[PDB]
């Protein structure tokens, strides 16, 4: 056994393909050698020494016993890996880094920072008399006797908790203490509240060691919700001040809403007033607000202004995850190009303060942004769209187009940049002019067979490699990539026409305008974009393009996707090149709309056209003085606020929109451009009524726990089988689930990767995709465990989506516990979970006073209040609906609901005493509905919570004393609309 | 043609200046290899206008 | 018979404020002379020049500070490698090819820590010295190169109190990982550079924390056969692993700056964690004849690598540690001369001062040395001399000899050990040396000394120099003459009287401030007569305290043991001139570094203990290049400055 | 450019992308027409007739009213309550994003809607063509820009 390692080592201890032959022994339960070896790539003597090692791995593995696996582990984990730096460790910041003017004795006092650690103090005197390193003074700031808590990320309303934490007692001798909880008003603990936080049981820490701590909670309102920790011990008490993140139940989704004010019409047609209307989604989680934030910025280029001058981030594409190359050049495009319009219209004047200080910050953000892309670069100066995986044309193109246009204002290396142009040009420029693909890297998926979709995604990678050696052409102007760029635009110019989608011949269309704008052919092309245009408005007041040619689909998009944008972008910047000022207005007002609160939109290519297309647009055209007088005010409510905008300050914060009535956004007569955007955040208890581009599965096994999730793409029409394009598969852990980060380093790492690159943040797997197929489904598995104990465990999410078309989606929940029954709560320890839902009256209680029934329903907290019947039950997710049909109204108190109309019931599935059988009548009272509208009619749904008043209502009067029962009862109801209270 | 194929070089001289030769006049000298050694070998590319 | 000596660095340095000696002899009627640093080769630019006069009131002696101005210099394609020195009077004209080099100053790169993770910030200064040790007010380019190589970012600061404070460099989010460098540099004129490093290693979450405690630093001859190791494990909640799995695997290695290592697959001994503990025996021997080596006698100098694998059993966690190495020491003494020139003056008694150090580079007390010797005179006829023994004096860790010599003896090859009680003769220390005779051809020698130097010379002292001369023409010598050099620069000079009534005379030098942290001194005397005048010539390594000219002194109200977290303290800072200050604060755990006074002696362009082959090689080895009119035969090629041995 | 000759024969329901789509008032030559005039489908096709929501704005307040669309090939028979209007869809474009209706009284009006969503702009201008040779000269209101 060692023997037969030993020469497998020595085969490939100095092969130059060595690590194929480590990552093929490693362990896969799932794929076989030969599936395994499907997916290497670089080369094939590295697929020959990946199967060889692979299948003697695997023979070897038969009937092993864990010390021969960890000893074969040994060995083969030693003599063909290299090393890599890596730390155990972490080391905060320094300080005290100063200088000072000592006049032979100076002391100055400050306060220790709050860590245990072993500062080390180090003075360095300089002088005319020359340089004195002092003797280093040590200061340990240590703690004996401390407390800390692990308090989770997120917690979804209604889970219980078990909060985890430990007491560390570093003395030699062992010592008392009790920690106590601070009691908050949402958080709904077991015990109660003596004097009003959490009783002391007294228990004993021993000598150098430490005691478990564990806090049972159940989280009722959604927010940050404050939680203190006393540690007390007879030397002393100390507080830990805590944050609870609690979150809602389903999915959170997110819609825009975007609106330009022209209030002179100087652009298009006068726009003063615009009304944003509340309504409520279908499925919304019940008790839940819908919240909504409003963002009025000064002009068109205001909202990436704010984004970048308002540094409390941010990111523009936060929806979108790092990992990608692509990513790290996105961070510095916003900074980019809001130093772009200062510059050149010269508008620094905007900062109260300085303004050659804010360039100065500037200036070094868009440097430091600009190390940020060191790392993908190789060292034959291409780059890598994965770091470490193989270089990309492009990538390389896209770096050219970032660097070459920050090389203006942060001067670039210029041996760099040409050895950059000279990997493109020299390499993967192919003698037709056009430029070809090196690494596997599939940034879009476009239509046709397999020749057709070939054409068109050499066409489209010809014009976008084009693009980026313009973008960087000055910084190395050879007659080489010159000529280069002579092959490249005769490649488009007779390959572009006849056009397979509006997508390819807009970006032809573009990467042609940078270049010789007098050749007929490109003015053809110009024509033919031209004449795939959308309007909106006769005459218009938008323009826009779909991404899909007129020919092939005259279907009109409701709303904007990645794709549309770009399109749009590309055919503004083409139209903008040609000076061509006539055709853009309406065009610049339908991607300002099309804008998000942030600056960004849909996807990454998307976002960085149109912000160069809004930008280059705004420095364009003059520069009008600003001068509104701004008032947000909602319709039948209080005015919200307003604001007089002028270019003093115009990148004015946001404001969230509280109340549930309709937005107004008003200005009177005034100078200037200003743009309001309106984000609306949901959560959402359903995804079916959401169109799938995926299909999904996902499980969790038991191994000899473990989630496997698979997807599988769904090809549009005239897609091929080919399968996606860059894909993202984001899984939401659920609430104390932690994954097993070797498996996916495992999954990664290696040659035969599954996924290109893999993250947690923030309870969320995120791994990354070269493709997903369409013929069969591609799993990622990786075991989980638990970290702490969690009742009523909400379920989760699992989301797949194309990174640059985040519209082809598609969203399925999960959970990781098969946990049922939900029978009942069985006495106490039970306040907690039947805290916030309503509890059903005693069957035929005739103690019920007819007067306590009225007085109930004459409260004025309580809205309505009616008797009906139900008539089906049905589970959805996490909440339980009851179809019943309106009888009889007795009080109504907000909108109105028809006699005998289908209304609908929900409680939370975690409620069992208010358990309702179909077909039984119900006097039913409460306060609030919800009004949604539903095919072409209202729809009201009625929520079961506290203070809903329930009671089970037969109809005859067989029910022996229930006669009587029903006296009374029709009592009320007969006097409850003849007073009118 | 002209600097179709001559090599260029930097080096640095006994002050700690970095300097090209090699390259005839009209051209650029394209440097090979990591930034950070003084000495770097490339070749001429024949730039425009 | 008149003579003229003028003494000057053994190499002009741009910038420098270089001091040059004129010490002229025989004459009687005052003078003056013009000393002149001119162009290579045709004199026709003065880069500087300086008037000395020289009379009876001046002991015909002076001094000249000239200065080669960087702006004077061309740039670019032909730069200057060369200067003239020049030395003109009524009496004499002589001049000499002097290198130059473009090295002026010290630039020390500091940074906060050694090792960032991502998304920190590298707090990055510089102190900026000029040869003369003052802050060098010029601005200053630093250059940050990654791991692959790449220049990624530079900026300039400029200086104005000598120490530069750069902008904050922040680690990327996802960087390039391993070996960063700095490279910091002047904008103009000069070629000094200097050089830091600073790693970047991922942050990777651990499970557990696993330690290795070997039974020793080193592997002697008694622990060749057994060294015990015990590896420990706690969980970070300060509790012990309880039931684990352990791995460990055994290398050799060569140098701990290379990541290469052979490994053993032999000693790959497991052994289970119980309890928090674990521990096993590693056989040298037995493993070390795998891959040739076998003996103890190999090995010497070399690490031995260790590397453990700890898997928790509960859980299934594993977590890896290393030691890097642990050298292999044949002996456990190390000698080393002290204050002996390896030069022979007939007809004086050569002194060997023997120095005994342990594995931790300390001096050990009361080790016997014996000390063998053998002797070639001019007749090559070879003399084994008697052994002499001595005891490691546990005061200053110093053996002391002293050897009579034949008059006729040109090399001496003489030989070291110790004799401990518990030592094989294997494992004893030993360490050869050959002494070369003094060259003169007029049988004349000078050998000087100052009592001894235990202890060091402390600034503020005297010391006490004896001169012995040994030669004809002994009785008409009139004077001795000095020069004092400390950094690379002649700081004095002068003449002594010498008494006729006497052999040797003890000359006194008041220690300054200017001598630390180590000087040389350079004693000659003239024979003259017929002929042509002759130097005689010798030199010492003076090794002073390090003392700062400005000391500072920094200390914590209140003081204590330890500290509570947020707790408001005072810093006191005393200095004695008014001075800068530049202060850090770091969590000491990131050393798991730097020292000037060592890094500064690199201006001394002498080498060795003292002493020369003839009196060219006196001064050469003294870094001193002169200008006489008496015999100036040197060896060849004499021109760049001498290279500290190594053995 | 082109040629504007699309949907022959003119189909109403085919007009109305057969009660999928929301239309939006362009052009009108009746001086009284309503600001923002929006016509939406409000129910299923239910025989020759179909329920079609009008929204418009009276200076800042937006109101809607609810209609019923009696649909005979090319013809509209749309009433509410008691109040009736006859109509005829005489020019409908090929992708039937714009159509040009002719609204019957002692002075015949001519209209053009097209998509809420947008519309192809050769069409959109073929539209425009055909309600401007309607109309011969009358002046046109343009509902859609009343700030809307
Ligand atoms: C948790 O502890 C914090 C810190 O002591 C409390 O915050 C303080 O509360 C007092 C009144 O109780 C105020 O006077 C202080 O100004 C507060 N300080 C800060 C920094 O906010 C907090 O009240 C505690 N919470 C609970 C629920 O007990």
């Amino acid at each position: 056994l060692q023997k037969k390692i030993e020469e497998i080592a020595a085969k490939y201890k100095h092969s130059v393909v060595k690590k194929c032959c480590y990552d093929g022994a490693c362990v896969n339960n799932d794929e076989t050698c030969e599936q395994r070896a499907a997916r290497i790539s670089l080369g094939p003597r590295c697929i020959k020494a990946f199967t060889e090692c692979c299948v003697v791995a695997s023979q070897l593995r038969a009937n092993i016993s864990h010390k021969d696996m960890q000893l074969g582990r040994l060995h083969m984990k030693t003599l063909l890996p290299v090393s890599k730096p890596e730390i155990r460790s972490y080391f905060p910041e320094s300080w005290l880094w100063e200088v000072h003017l000592v006049p032979r004795r100076k002391q100055l006092q400050f306060a220790l920072p709050d860590s245990l650690t072993t500062w080390e103090i180090q003075g360095v005197g300089i002088s005319n008399t020359g340089i004195c390193v002092a003797d280093t003074v040590k200061a340990k700031v240590f703690k004996d006797v401390f407390l800390e808590m692990n308090i989770p990320y997120s917690v979804v309303r209604g889970e219980q908790i078990q909060l985890k934490g430990t007491v560390y007692n570093y003395r030699t001798s062992g010592m008392q203490f009790c920690v106590k909880m601070s009691a908050v008003e949402g958080i709904c603990t077991s015990e109660s509240p003596v004097i009003k936080s959490s009783k002391c049981v007294r228990q004993k820490v021993e000598g150098s060691s430490s005691h478990l701590v564990t806090f049972t909670v159940l989280p009722l309102e959604i927010g940050l919700h404050n939680i203190n920790f006393s540690l007390e011990t007879w030397f002393g008490k100390e507080i830990l001040v805590k944050t609870l993140r609690v979150v809602p139940e389903g999915v959170k989704r997110e819609s825009y809403s975007g609106v330009t004010l022209d209030p002179r019409g100087i652009y298009g047609t006068i726009s003063r007033r615009k009304e944003f209307p509340y309504r409520i989604p279908l499925d919304l989680v019940p008790k839940t607000e819908i919240k909504r934030i409003l963002s009025v910025k000064g002009l068109l280029v205001g909202e990436i202004l704010s984004a970048v001058l308002s540094q409390e981030g941010i990111n523009i594409l936060t929806h979108l995850p790092k990992g990608s190359a692509e990513a790290e050049l996105m961070s510095v495009v916003p900074v980019f190009y809001v130093f772009h319009y200062l510059e050149t219209g010269n508008h620094w004047n905007i900062f109260h303060s300085d303004p050659l200080i804010e360039k100065q910050k500037l200036k070094k953000k868009l440097k430091e942004g600009m190390l940020s892309i060191m790392s993908y670069r190789n060292a034959d100066y291409s780059y890598s769209v994965w770091k470490g995986g193989s270089a990309s044309t492009w990538l390389t193109a896209f770096a050219l187009r970032v660097l070459g246009q920050v090389n203006k204002y942060v001067e670039q290396n210029q041996n760099s940049i040409c050895n950059s142009l000279l990997w493109l040009v020299e390499n993967y420029q192919l003698d037709n002019g056009s430029f070809k693909e090196n690494s596997q890297y599939q940034p879009i998926k476009l239509q046709g067979t397999l020749p057709v979709e070939a054409r068109e995604n050499s066409l489209y990678l010809t014009a976008f490699t084009v693009i980026g050696i313009r973008k960087a052409f000055d910084i190395c102007p050879l007659v080489k990539i010159d000529t280069a760029l002579i092959k490249a635009d005769n490649f488009l110019l007779e390959n572009t026409l006849p056009a397979q989608s509006t997508f390819t011949l807009a970006i032809s269309a573009y990467a042609l305008s940078l270049g010789d704008k007098t050749h007929p052919q490109f003015r053809s092309i110009v024509s033919a974009l031209k004449r795939e245009a959308l309007v909106k408005g006769n005459p218009p007041i938008y323009r826009f393009w779909k991404d899909n040619l007129q020919h092939k689909d005259s279907s009109v998009p409701n709303t904007g996707t990645a794709r549309m944008v770009e399109t749009t972008a590309y055919a503004l910047l083409t139209s903008l090149n040609l000076k061509d000022i006539n055709y853009v207005n309406p065009v610049i007002k339908w991607l300002s709309e099309e804008q998000r609160y942030g600056g960004g939109f849909y996807s990454t290519q998307d976002t960085i056209n149109a912000i160069e297309g809004l930008t280059e647009y705004s420095l364009l055209v003059k520069q009008l003085r600003l001068s509104m007088d701004i008032d947000v005010s909602y319709k039948h409510k209080g005015a919200l606020h307003n604001y007089k905008m002028t270019d003093k300050n115009f990148l004015g914060r946001p404001v969230e929109v509280l109340l549930n009535d309709d937005l107004i956004v008003s200005t009177g007569f005034g100078s200037g451009l200003a743009t309001v955007h309106v984000t609306t955040v949901v959560h959402k208890t359903s995804t079916s009524e959401e169109v799938c581009s995926f299909y999904l599965k996902i499980d969790t096994q038991d191994i000899e726990k473990r989630i496997v999730a698979c997807a599988s793409y769904k090809p549009s029409r005239e897609e091929s089988s080919s399968g996606s394009s860059h894909a993202v598969m984001d899984i939401s852990l659920p609430t104390g689930i932690s994954a097993n980060e070797e498996d996916l380093k495992a999954l990664v790492e290696g040659v035969d990767q599954l996924f290109t690159d893999y993250q947690i943040k923030d309870g969320h797997v995120i791994l990354q995709l070269n493709s997903i197929p369409s013929s069969d489904f591609l799993c990622v598995r990786f075991r989980i465990f638990e970290l702490f104990e969690v009742g009523f465990l909400s379920p989760a999410t699992f989301t797949v989506y194309e990174y640059h078309r985040p519209d082809k989606q598609c969203t399925m929940f999960y959970s990781t516990s098969n946990i049922k029954i939900q029978k009942v709560c069985e006495g106490a320890a039970c306040k907690c979970v039947e805290a916030d839902c309503g509890q059903m009256q005693e069957e035929l209680d005739l103690t019920i006073s007819a007067e306590t029934r009225k007085q109930t329903a004459c409260k004025p907290e309580i809205a309505y209040a009616y008797k009906v019947s139900i008539t089906s039950i049905t589970v959805e997710n996490v909440f339980v609906k009851y179809k019943a049909t309106l009888l009889d109204i007795y009080k109504t108190g907000e909108a109105v609901a028809e006699k005998d109309s289908e209304i609908t019931f929900i409680k939370k599935v975690t409620c069992t005493n208010a358990e309702l059988v179909k077909g039984r009548q119900y006097l039913i009272m409460g306060k609030e509905a919800l009004q949604i509208k539903y095919n072409f009619s209202f729809r009201y749904i009625y929520p079961l919570d506290s203070l809903t008043w329930i009671e089970y209502w037969p109809r005859d009067t067989t029910c022996s004393s229930c006669q009587a029962f029903l006296a009374n009862l029709d009592e009320f109801a007969e006097d409850i609309f003849l007073n009118g209270c | 043609d002209q600097c179709a194929n001559v090599t260029c070089r930097r080096t640095v001289d006994n002050r700690g200046k970095r300097h090209i030769d090699g390259c005839p006049p009209g051209c650029l000298c394209v440097l090979k290899g990591p930034d950070s050694k003084d000495n770097l070998d490339g070749t001429c590319y024949l730039l425009a206008t | 018979e008149q003579t003229y000596v003028i003494s000057a660095p053994k190499i002009f340095r741009v910038g420098a404020s270089e001091n040059i000696v004129i010490q002229v002899y025989g004459y009687t009627e005052a003078f003056d002379a013009t000393i002149s640093i001119k162009s290579y080769p045709d004199k026709k630019f003065s880069y500087s020049s300086g008037h000395v006069h020289l009379s009876s009131e001046n002991k015909f002696q002076n001094s000249a500070i000239l200065t080669i101005q960087p702006k004077q210099l061309p740039g670019g394609q032909n730069p200057v490698s060369y200067v003239y020195l020049e030395v003109v009077s009524k009496h004499f004209s002589k001049s000499k090819r002097m290198p130059i080099t473009y090295d002026n100053g010290f630039l020390f790169i500091h940074t906060d820590k050694p090792v960032y993770t991502p998304d920190q910030s590298v707090k990055v200064r510089v102190y900026s010295l000029n040869d003369d040790l003052k802050p060098a007010k010029r601005e200053t380019v630093l250059t940050f190169i990654d791991p692959e190589g790449s220049e990624v970012d530079m900026v300039e600061e400029i200086d104005h109190i000598g120490i530069i404070s750069f902008p904050d460099f922040k680690i990327p989010s996802n960087p390039r990982y391993g070996m960063w460098t700095i490279k910091a540099k002047y904008k103009e004129d000069f070629s000094t550079t200097g050089t830091a490093y600073f790693e970047v290693k991922e942050y990777v979450l651990p499970h557990f924390s696993v330690s290795i405690e070997p039974e020793y630093n080193f592997i002697g001859y008694k622990n060749f056969k057994n060294f015990e190791i015990t590896i420990k494990a706690r969980y970070f909640y300060n509790k012990v692993v309880t039931e684990a799995d352990v791995y460990i695997t055994f290398g050799i290695r060569e140098d701990l700056k290379d990541d290469q290592k052979e490994m053993m697959q032999t000693a790959m001994q497991n052994t289970m964690l119980i309890n928090g503990i674990a521990q096993v025996t590693f056989d040298s021997e037995t493993a070390v004849k795998e891959l040739s080596y076998y003996s103890l006698e190999d090995l010497n100098n070399k690490y031995l690598y260790i590397a453990v694998t700890v898997i928790e059993s509960t859980g299934g966690f594993s977590e890896e540690a290393e030691i890097p190495g642990i050298k292999y020491v044949l002996s456990p003494y190390k000698l080393n001369l002290v204050a002996t020139p390896l030069f022979l003056k007939p007809g004086i008694p050569y002194p060997i001062k023997v120095q005994v150090k342990d594995s931790l580079d300390q001096l050990v007390g009361g080790v016997p040395v014996t000390l063998n010797a053998q002797t070639i005179d001019v007749n090559q006829e070879t003399s084994d001399l008697d052994p002499s023994k001595s005891v490691t004096r546990v005061d200053d860790g110093v053996a002391s000899f002293v050897l009579n010599l034949p008059s006729g003896v040109t090399v001496l090859e003489f030989n070291v050990k110790t004799d401990a009680p518990d030592l094989p003769e294997e494992n004893q220390a030993r360490e050869g040396y050959r002494a070369i005779a003094y060259s003169s051809l007029s049988q004349s020698y000078l050998y000087i000394d100052w009592t001894d130097n235990h202890k060091a010379l402390l600034v503020g002292e005297h010391l006490n120099i004896i001169v012995t001369p040994k030669s004809p023409y002994i009785d008409k010598i009139t004077h001795y003459n000095y020069l004092i050099l400390s950094k690379g620069k002649i700081i004095h000079f002068g003449t002594r009287e010498k008494f006729s009534d006497a052999s040797y005379q003890s000359i006194n030098i008041p220690v300054t401030q200017n001598m630390v942290p180590s000087s040389r001194l350079l004693v000659y005397y003239i024979v003259t007569g017929e002929q042509t005048a002759e130097l005689v010539s010798d030199s010492v390594w003076l090794n002073i305290e390090e003392k700062c000219g400005n000391q500072l002194q920094v200390h914590l109200s209140p003081d204590a043991d330890a500290y509570s977290p947020g707790q408001t303290v005072s810093l006191n800072m005393a200095t004695g001139m008014d001075s800068w200050v530049a202060l850090a604060a770091v969590d000491s755990a990131v050393y798991g570094l730097e020292r000037v006074f060592q890094f500064l002696e690199k201006s001394d362009l002498g080498c060795g203990a003292g002493g020369g082959l003839n009196n060219a090689n006196v001064f050469h080895l003294a870094g001193l290049t002169f200008l006489t009119n008496a015999n100036a035969d040197d060896s060849q090629e004499n021109d760049e400055p001498c290279k500290e041995i190594l053995r | 450019e082109s040629d504007c000759t699309g949907s022959e024969p003119v189909d109403a329901f085919q007009a109305f992308s057969e009660g999928k789509e929301a239309y939006v008032l362009v052009r009108s030559t009746d001086p009284k027409a309503r600001d923002c005039l929006k016509g939406e489908p409000a129910g299923e096709k239910q025989d020759n007739t179909l329920p079609v929501m009008m929204t418009f704005k009276q200076g800042t307040d937006w109101a809607s009213t609810d209609w019923t669309f009696t649909l005979d090939g090319a013809k509209v028979t749309a009433t509410l309550g008691q109040l009736t209007q006859n109509r005829e869809v005489v020019y409908d474009s090929q992708s039937h994003h714009c159509h040009v209706d002719k609204v019957e009284k002692e002075v015949p009006d001519y209209e053009m809607w097209m998509l809420d969503a947008g519309g192809l702009e050769v069409e959109v201008e073929c539209c425009r063509q055909k309600l401007e040779e309607l109309a011969s000269g009358r002046n046109q209101m343009y509902p859609h820009l009343k700030d809307c």
